[PDB]
């Protein structure tokens, strides 16, 4: 164009179905002779469901001029639907006792805030530079940091998180701050259902069960993933039952490579059995890609 | 009339029209004046529409003669309970006065409550400019002469690779190479000034038409521009027109373009306005 | 406005007159149209109901996608003050019903590389003002006639003949006889 | 699948299948280390390929796990067929986010982020994109050549011969500038030209002929004819370089065939190395005429159809305002039971639609209800109805609301009527009036009627004596003058004469 | 509508803008005129003003009964 | 004035056609010229001639008298009833006779 | 077209007289790329007058954008204007039994 | 133009923006055959704030006929909200002697 | 159409084809038919002018 267009405030968008709808944070201005420009938007209302992924969101319904396309370029992320009894006892007990970070839980709380709601933190005492164990330096305190977003952090949030810290450390202590690593879990279910619930009903349900227990908030990093916990999740959707269950090509509990790696699972494939015969498979791929 | 795309301004608002709602529009004839230059005119506010009405006339007081003006707002009190606790919009006062007797009559109401470029230019002609020597048409940054030491020599002189001549950088800025040379459309010299850089505004005019653009990493800077068009904290991209070179109103009706940037951005410049791709 | 789609008309001049309709009624969507007024009158015409006259007074443009047809009742009549240039990819098939008269003030050159078919019913005529020609007859006569009068005569009123005109001839480089 | 896209699948294709089959149909039957292509009925019998369980599938590499991904948000696709291939390589560039860095021509970040889908794509920062399938000679610069090279041929099929002279803008309201100086006639190809300005008695106290004061050092000239503010480039045929002027003086000497006489800046502007204009007294020069102008692009008729085409289908969507939450208890029911000697209850039923009430001591509250008409006339529509008769029409509008109709008689076909910024209330009114019916509402039943002069079926009949208190008859006589326009239209007033 | 009786111009393709007239503010009764948009552009002159520029996309065909 | 068709061109002119051009006449044609005339055919030039074939010239009438310039280099200069006058397309000067006799009037120093 | 269409639920349509007028059950979505699409309609009124043959519907009153043309590829049955009294007691009876 | 041109006094300019607004002293009269000329203006409001450089003010609100084009060719400058007491002071004393 | 091949722009249906049969000449009976192909559409004919 040879004029400079906007975008309005609150411009809606929606997903195939129609059923998702985002709303632009502000206005847009796209330079004259420019193409693409880029704006924040934010869900309708609370809710884990706005969850979506990559390019998920692309339809709109009032038409602008020459405004050919829209896409979602982020996976929408950070959807919660509220928070449970024993999630704000929590939250009301850290406020007690987060008087001078000490332990490594203190120190977690603290980098958790100031960070954002949806992010991580894991805290391992005396952790060189090289960030082997067997090594301890007395006086350093590595802290491994994943964004709001789900992702390892970005040096400008370890950057924040650092001038965040340092007025609270204790004097001649040193701190080491690095992003998170993930681990990626790929999962291969074989149950029998009951009837009870359609196949894609099923699927559904045990796929937000899965998102709902793979929460880095649920998740403590470096802690092994037990097999017997996630069919436990798997089954609490209920009618269904389980036969077999894989995690990356085996049956057993899977140990994460160090203490600050991260689950983070990926993919997901469904062979769901009921009374009469009827094999439902299925294939959900939940992360863009393998390091995201 | 221009794109002719049929582009929608609000939501629609079909409420007790009827069921359908697919086949018909709930609008008028004749469309309301568009004001602004790109933006869509304001829903309208909503505090102009009345959901109450209320006859009020009361024996004037002192009270009721100074304070009763339309800019406050009542809170009648030990009535129903719909009227007492509400902000009233004062629509009009009166104040009769037959005998002895002062009366008021109040007229209230209840409001009701809430890229990196341009694609393509056309090719200009850049001419480096030295106050001494003649100016000479060039087509990169490598043909060219350093401009002078300017008011208190803030110029220094390094040797480069492939210049023909010594390179002319802010003192303690190697980095942010300074040349003052001529654009040129057509042979015209009040041609527009195309940015250097994509970046912010952050400081427009002043002494001579300072142009100041925050690329992130670096500062653009340039001197010399008259009828300046972008304003600061405004977005620009490559290619942008920033300005003229020369006003049209004979405001001295000729000078040089003074700029300040790094090597690439420089070259890059000076590329797009020989080729004309952005 | 304008009546077709990609029809670009010549714009109203400066100071002529035009009418104007306003859209919604709104004074900034205005849509004009010129009229006939006296900075803009009437061109001349025979008959003011029927014929066209149009005037434009920068270039024309007429580009066709298609093929294009034009019937004329009458005579059509051309006059160009510059040069006329016809540039045709495929076969040019003139039929004409009449003569043709073709008087041209300088030279004509025509140039093809297959072939050239010249062909008459009648007398065929190539000559010049200075009086020497090439007469191939309709009666099959055929005459070679130069400016000072030798002429070589082949056809049917007389035999072979080779008119000297009291000049000598030559055969220069003769082998054999 | 625009030819970006077009090009990208491509570019994909190029590694993903069978050797010599890369811009080929029968790639579309590529099997992974394979070069025997699979059943052609296979790929339309329906699902997915059985033929080769574990070996990727198609012309991009494909298993049932992507299969079976791109059906959960593409559900359409039932078999494997090349446009079904085609579409399931686009959701996976949906899905890996692709596409955001492929739209705005991002490349490199488009390949790395695809290197995730597919292993014959080297990654940024690795040639072995997060795999180690890229063969020899595989680099990012490669797939981005020929990428461009299949875009430019996708491109040039629909590449068109016409020109733009003008340019798109957002709004009607914007407005922009031009770009270029577009040289309009040549006023002299060459004609003698001089400088004044320069040691001369032409100073800068001066006033042109413009009404500006002389400033020698300015771009300007004086012309014998030329309106003031004409930009005129004058070229100096020595060094063949061209200066743009503006003509604001009118010129003091005449001389013989000068059009044209420079300023000194104007002179000093035509010097080139080697080459000094004020050096010689009398330039010879070539005058033309140059204007602000929109530089002329390629047309864009066809792209704009398809924008306006695309945005038509867009507007006809759902995008009205939701319900109005209001928690009252104002817009009720207000039923009536009256009777006057206990004989008989008659009953009547309104809808409340406004109250009143004096607060201070007489204790009144006044409450107002209407008939179920007052719902059809609340909200202007506009709407257009073609073959309906009168009945269907009233019918939907009754539909519309929840209402009843009784109307015995059909009444006329309405071929072709708009409602125009009308009510539904006032477009029955027009319509029935239009045939000679009339409406009348009782508790939610609207009933229309034929307005004849034997229409009541029961008669009642008073005596003025014992009953009645008063009686008042007036007659009028008919008049142009008085009433609304319909009243003279219901008269003889009429535009009898009507033109087909 | 036309300028003159005997001519059947270009109709107005798809997606193009026209305005619209109502004889008798009847809105069954509607009268078209193409008009210059963007899908319908102007086309390339070397002087807008005095300049003639047309293009057909179909077949052209004139016929004149006079000279 | 420009015209460019991207089709044929048909003219169909009843009357008489005038063309008056004072500038020079530039025809390209990139396919055949077939004129057929019903009436006569004037042409006159004041300045020069030029007829041009990289192939074969004939010029011909109904009575069977032709001037052939070939392709190859041969001249043949022919009657109605078969008198040929012939150079070279590879072979001798011949004046071909039909059996009838060649008259020289005038003859001078032969 | 390029999106998703709808035609409206209680949508009218009519034979050539419009004397005879049917309603949509519910809203009929053809999908993008589609053209065709079926739903089911129902009598405005009661009665055996509307049980009418194939292709005797092809009129709906409101002219809706890129709808083209409407038909009943079925023939219209099961109106009735109240069931016999031994058809009833029939039904009454095979309930007890 | 053929006759003299009048830009009438009390005439608003302002900058892009339009939110400092200038107003011609008088009345410009352009005689006939000239085109460009000049007049002082002088701000809507007293205040620092309309102190503006050179080349700044060229849009102005009412779209008169012929005229074309309106600049600034100085700096707006002695835009105050009131002088210092020691001015004032010194101001005071030097009346007196 | 399912199967693209080369230079298939149309594909009949089989009731299509037989339309095109006659007698002594069974289009069933060729599977490939070199057809030609055009585009029609209602139209009001052509009269003289009135």
């Amino acid at each position: 164009l040879s004029t400079d267009f906007i975008v309005p405030i609150n411009f809606q968008v929606s997903d195939l179905s129609g059923t998702l709808r985002f709303y632009t944070i502000g206005n847009l201005v796209i330079p004259a002779g420019a193409t693409f420009g880029t704006i924040e938007a934010i869900a309708e209302d609370i809710g884990e469901k706005y969850n979506v992924s990559a390019n998920f969101i692309d339809q709109y319904s009032t038409p602008l001029t020459y405004l050919q396309y829209v896409t979602n370029i982020r996976p929408a992320t950070n959807g919660r639907s509220g928070e449970t009894i024993d999630n704000l006892i929590e939250r009301c007990a850290q406020i007690i006792r987060i008087r001078n970070p000490v332990s490594a839980l203190d120190f977690e709380q603290l980098a958790e805030l100031t960070m954002g709601e949806g992010s991580r933190c894991k805290a391992i005492g005396l952790l060189g530079i090289n960030k082997i164990v067997t090594d301890p330096q007395p006086g350093v305190v590595h802290l491994f940091l994943l964004d709001v977003n789900g992702n390892p952090a970005d040096p400008v949030t370890i950057s924040t998180v650092g001038a965040t810290l340092q007025p609270r450390i204790m004097l001649g202590t040193r701190l080491l701050i690095s992003p998170m690593e993930v681990l990626n879990i790929e999962l291969e279910l074989i149950a029998l259902s009951d009837s009870s619930k359609t196949f894609q009903q099923l699927a559904d349900d045990i796929l937000e069960a899965l998102k709902v227990f793979f929460n880095p908030a649920n998740l403590t990093p470096g802690e092994p993933v037990l097999i017997e916990e996630v069919k436990f999740a798997i089954r609490s959707v209920g009618g269904l039952s389980i036969s077999y269950l894989q995690m990356n090509d085996n049956a057993i509990n899977i140990p994460m490579p160090n203490q600050w790696t991260i689950p983070r699972f990926s993919y997901i494939g469904f062979e769901l059995t009921d009374s009469e015969g009827t094999v439902y498979r299925d294939n959900v791929v939940t992360v863009t890609n393998p390091e995201e | 009339a221009d794109s002719g795309s049929l582009i929608k301004v609000d939501k629609d608002n079909k409420r007790e029209a009827g069921s359908a709602a697919r086949t018909f529009t709930t609008g008028v004839d004749v469309p309301q004046p568009q004001i602004q230059k790109q933006y869509s005119n304001p829903r309208p506010e909503g505090a102009s529409v009345k959901e109450f009405q209320l006859q009020l006339e009361l024996h004037t007081s002192q009270s009721d003669l100074e304070n009763l003006t339309p800019d406050t707002a009542l809170y009648i009190e030990n009535t129903l309970p719909f009227i007492v606790g509400k902000s009233w919009f004062i629509e009009s006062v009166r104040h009769s006065f037959s005998e002895g007797i002062f009366t008021s009559q109040v007229s209230a109401y209840i409001p009701v409550a809430p890229s990196q470029g341009v694609g393509k230019l056309p090719v200009y002609e850049i001419l480096s400019y030295r106050s001494g020597r003649t100016v000479k048409k060039i087509t990169s940054l490598q043909q060219s002469y350093e401009h002078w030491r300017g008011t208190g020599g803030y110029t220094a002189y390094k040797q480069l690779s492939g210049f023909s001549s010594p390179v002319s950088y802010m003192k303690g800025r190697p980095n942010q190479l300074v040349y003052d040379f001529i654009l040129q459309q057509n042979g015209n010299q009040s041609c527009p000034v195309p940015s250097p850089a994509s970046g912010r505004v952050v400081a427009t005019g002043g002494s001579n038409g300072m142009v100041k653009i925050d690329t992130g990493g670096g500062e653009v800077r340039l001197l010399h521009m008259s009828n300046i068009r972008v304003k600061p904290g405004q977005n620009v991209i490559r290619g942008t027109i920033l300005g003229t070179q020369a006003s049209v109103g004979g405001t001295s009706t000729g000078t040089h373009l003074h700029i300040e940037a790094n090597q690439f951005i420089l070259e890059s410049y000076v590329q797009s306005l020989v080729t004309g791709n952005w | 406005i304008r009546v077709s789609q990609n029809q670009d008309n010549p714009l109203p001049q400066i100071n002529q007159m035009v009418i104007v309709w306003f859209v919604d009624g709104d004074s900034e969507k205005g849509y004009y149209l010129p009229i006939i007024n006296d900075a803009n009158p009437s061109r001349e015409k025979d008959d003011p109901v029927n014929d066209s006259a149009v005037r434009i007074e920068g270039n024309n443009t007429i580009r066709i996608d298609k093929n294009d047809s034009e019937t004329v009742g009458g005579n059509q009549t051309v006059a160009i003050a510059g040069e006329q240039n016809i540039n045709v990819d495929g076969n040019l098939i003139e039929n004409i019903g009449g003569d043709i008269d073709q008087n041209v003030t300088g030279k004509i050159e025509v140039r093809s590389e297959s072939t050239i078919l010249i062909d008459a019913d009648g007398t065929i005529i190539i000559k010049n003002d200075s009086g020497a020609f090439i007469s191939l007859g309709g009666n099959g006569e055929v005459l070679i006639q130069d400016s000072q009068g030798r002429k070589i005569r082949l056809g049917g009123a007389f035999n072979s003949t080779w008119d000297l005109n009291g000049l000598p001839m030559a055969f220069i480089n003769a082998t054999s006889v | 699948f625009t030819p970006k896209i077009r090009a990208f699948l491509d570019t994909i294709a190029s590694k993903e299948t069978a050797p010599g089959t890369a811009l080929n149909i029968e790639g579309y039957r590529s099997v992974s280390g394979s070069s025997t292509l699979f059943d052609e009925s296979e790929m339309v019998a329906g699902g997915f390929p059985r033929s080769q369980g574990s070996k990727n599938i198609g012309r991009y590499q494909f298993t049932v796990i992507d299969y079976n991904h791109a059906r959960s948000k593409y559900p359409n696709i039932n078999n494997y067929s090349p446009q079904n291939q085609d579409l399931l390589a686009y959701f996976k560039l949906q899905h890996r986010n692709v596409l955001p860095y492929l739209l705005r021509d991002d490349l490199d970040n488009a390949i790395d982020k695809a290197s995730y889908e597919w292993a014959s794509f080297p990654g940024i920062g690795k040639p072995q994109g997060q795999f180690n399938q890229v063969q020899s000679g595989t680099t990012i610069a490669s797939l981005k050549s020929y990428y461009e090279t299949r875009l430019a041929y996708y491109r040039s099929l629909e590449a068109g011969s016409d020109f733009q002279a003008s340019a798109p803008k957002d709004t009607t309201n914007n407005q922009y500038a031009g770009k270029e100086y577009k040289t309009i006639r040549t006023l002299s190809n060459s004609t003698t030209a001089s400088f004044y300005g320069y040691n001369d008695g032409f100073d800068s106290s001066d006033l042109t002929a413009n009404g500006e004061r002389f400033n020698p050092e300015g771009i300007t000239a004086a012309h014998e004819s030329l309106p003031f503010g004409t930009l005129v480039k004058v070229t100096w045929a020595v060094n063949n370089k061209s200066v743009v002027v503006r003509i604001n003086d009118r010129g003091a000497f005449v001389r013989l065939g000068r059009q044209i006489d420079l300023s000194y800046g104007a002179a000093k502007a035509l010097s080139s190395p080697g080459n000094d204009a004020i050096a010689a007294g009398l330039l010879t020069v070539k005058l033309e005429v140059v204007e602000l102008r929109t530089p002329i692009g390629e047309n864009l008729k066809e792209s704009a159809k398809n924008q306006i085409a695309e945005n038509l289908e867009k507007i006809k969507k759902n995008q009205k305002e939701l319900a109005t939450p209001e928690i009252s208890a104002k817009g009720t029911q207000i039923t009536l039971e009256v009777s006057i000697d206990r004989s008989a209850i008659a009953v009547f039923s309104f809808l409340h639609t406004g109250t009143k009430h004096n607060a201070i001591i007489s204790d009144t509250t006044t409450f107002t209800g209407q008939s179920v008409n007052w719902v059809l006339n609340r909200r202007v529509k506009n709407t257009r109805y073609t073959g309906v008769t009168l009945k269907g029409l009233a019918a939907t509008i009754t539909r519309q609301y929840g209402l009843d109709l009784d109307m015995s008689e059909e009444g006329e076909m309405i071929e072709n009527i708009s409602q125009v910024s009308q009510t539904d209330w006032q477009f029955l009114e027009k319509m029935t009036a239009i045939q000679g019916f009339g409406m009348r509402t009782v508790g939610k039943v609207l009933q229309i009627y034929k307005i004849t002069v034997n229409a009541k079926k029961l008669n009642y009949t008073i005596s003025v004596v014992d009953n009645v208190k008063s009686l008042i008859v007036t007659d009028q006589a008919q008049t142009d003058a008085t009433g609304s326009s319909q009243k003279i239209e219901h008269y003889g007033g009429r535009m009898t004469t009507v033109v087909d």
